[PDB]
């Protein structure tokens, strides 16, 4: 739980929400955005920026929790580089395909925290003695929370792309590492 | 609206 890259990614989201908080929402999203114009296409930082985004105490808070959950495990027990390839990866992929379903208005680390999700799972049930996994017990929501978006539940703007790519890419790539050692 | 990843 302790490791480097899952803090210093929770501090990145609690900077960024702060200045959310100090200069606006949409202030923040004008720079921090995946590129709504291609013009744009060539501020790099955007295709992971989106990441660090949240929109309510809820949004961060829930995000962190998974983060510090899943991240941890994958830190300690398969090390920091594992983690940002995961990290780099999914938030590449599922902004990606976030901004084809919907186009570029959201954020949130649930994109990379579905991959996160799928590859705990996956890895665990692959390769057990990689010493992680994930209950069912948690699956479950995983599965709940994925269609609950599908639903709008609520009212909830959910980005649909980032969790279904998010997820997709996290099981790509623990099957794939479980095939190796 | 924005949509929550």
């Amino acid at each position: 739980r302790a490791g480097p890259v899952t803090w210093v990614m929770m501090i990145a989201c609690v900077v960024v929400f702060i200045a959310m908080q100090i200069l606006g929402d949409q202030e923040v999203m004008l720079w921090l955005a995946w590129p709504f114009d291609p013009t744009l296409k060539f501020e790099f930082w955007r295709y992971f920026t989106h990441a660090l985004m949240h929109f309510s105490l809820m949004h961060i808070l829930f995000n962190l929790l998974w983060w510090w959950y899943l991240g941890g495990a994958v830190e300690k027990r398969l090390g920091s580089g594992k983690l940002i390839v995961i990290t780099l990866i999914s938030a590449l992929l599922s902004g990606y395909v976030q901004q084809k379903f919907s186009g570029p208005w959201f954020g949130g680390l649930s994109g990379v925290v579905f991959a996160l999700m799928g590859y705990v799972w996956l890895r665990g049930e692959r390769d057990p003695q990689s010493g992680i996994y994930l209950q069912r017990g948690l699956i479950i929501f995983a599965l709940i929370w994925i269609v609950a978006g599908w639903f709008d539940l609520f009212g909830m703007s959910m980005a649909n792309g980032a969790h279904i790519a998010g997820l997709a890419v996290g099981l790509a790539m623990a099957f794939v590492d479980s095939l190796n050692a | 609206a924005v949509r929550m990843a």
